[PDB]
């Protein structure tokens, strides 16, 4: 991450507008959907067999919120992103033993559920800077396999 | 696979999008440019400035394209068979490019079309770009 003024401007100023409770929820309920074999890791959350079903199950808002608030202290600490995430990273690699490229995904399906929300005012301009810290979380998060 | 779900959300998303395919194509490029750079590579011709007429220019055959494809989803492999060899045998690309673009594309419509990216929606077209994209790909496997 680097990340240049321009782009820090530009990912703190629509940051500003998102609805926490609800991106949370649409991107995790998201990754769910469009990957199915991310839902192995949730058998604690009850029912996600249909997309309402995962549409609906509160287990899943109620994560949604707290992994989009640790995105948002990522986002404080831009620096440092290592520090921030290491302890978390010890929880994916350890306990979890989540592989990485599911990060990526994650990752990119919060751009996705940005671009809905936000519509043009995500602009190519936009979506480069959140692909970089976006970028940025995963290597965060996979630390503990380096 | 592709199932008839998927097939319905695919063909009723690409008629809403219907004489704008063209600028979506432009833009998904756009987009892919300046997300993932290492991109740009395969286009050193190009005027890969942000509104050229070159991005634009392609950006509407990468749309005609799809929308050919959309029109054969039975027989992809038939349909994309030039492309095919296009990219695997002359411009020989590297397979993690097809994940890039068809993530800006999936963006890019996700943008001008937030009503219909509902998340079943979401999940076919995924399905759908990935489907074209092992197409391009097959002469490597
Ligand atoms: C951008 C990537 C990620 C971020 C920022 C992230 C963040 C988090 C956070 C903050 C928690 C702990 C909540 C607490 O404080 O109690 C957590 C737990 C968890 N994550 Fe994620 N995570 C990421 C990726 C993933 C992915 C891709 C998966 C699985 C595919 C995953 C599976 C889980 C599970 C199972 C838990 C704890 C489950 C439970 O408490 O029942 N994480 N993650
Ligand atoms: C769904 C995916 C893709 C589709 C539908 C697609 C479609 C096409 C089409 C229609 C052409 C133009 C054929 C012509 O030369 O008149 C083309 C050429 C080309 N494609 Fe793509 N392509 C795709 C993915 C990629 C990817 C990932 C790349 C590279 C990152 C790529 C790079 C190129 C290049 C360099 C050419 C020739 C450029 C030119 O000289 O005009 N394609 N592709």
């Amino acid at each position: 991450v680097h990340l240049t003024a321009e782009e820090k401007s530009l990912v703190s100023g629509l940051w500003g507008k998102v609805n926490v409770d609800e991106v949370g929820g649409e991107a995790l309920g998201r990754l769910l959907i469009v990957y199915p074999w991310t839902q192995r890791f949730f058998d604690s959350f009850g029912d996600l067999s249909t997309p309402d079903a995962v549409m609906s199950n509160a287990k899943v808002k109620a994560h949604g919120k707290k992994v989009l608030n640790s995105f948002s202290d990522g986002l404080k600490n831009l620096d440092n992103l290592k520090g921030t995430f290491a302890k978390l990273s010890e929880l994916h690699c350890d306990k979890l033993h989540v592989d990485p490229e599911n990060f990526k995904l994650l990752g990119n399906v919060l751009v996705c559920v940005l671009a809905h929300h936000f519509g043009k005012e995500f602009t190519p301009q936009v979506q480069a800077a959140y692909q970089k810290v976006v970028a940025g979380v995963a290597n965060a998060l996979a630390h503990k396999y380096h | 696979v592709l199932s008839p779900a998927d097939k319905t959300n695919i063909k009723s998303t690409w008629d809403k999008i219907g004489g704008h395919a063209g600028d979506y194509g432009g833009e998904a490029l756009d987009r892919t440019f300046q997300s993932f750079p290492t991109t740009k590579t395969y286009f050193p011709h190009f005027d890969l400035s942000p509104g050229s007429a070159q991005v634009k220019a392609h950006g509407k055959k990468v749309a005609d394209a799809l929308t050919t494809a959309v029109a054969h989803l039975d027989d992809l492999p038939g349909a994309l068979s030039a492309l095919s060899d296009l990219h695997a045998y002359k411009l020989r690309v590297d397979p993690v490019n097809f994940k890039l673009l068809s993530h800006c594309l999936l963006v890019t419509l996700a943008c001008h079309h937030p009503t219909e990216f509902t998340p079943a929606v979401h999940a076919s077209l995924d399905k759908f770009f990935a489907a074209v994209s092992t197409v391009l790909t097959s002469k490597y496997r």
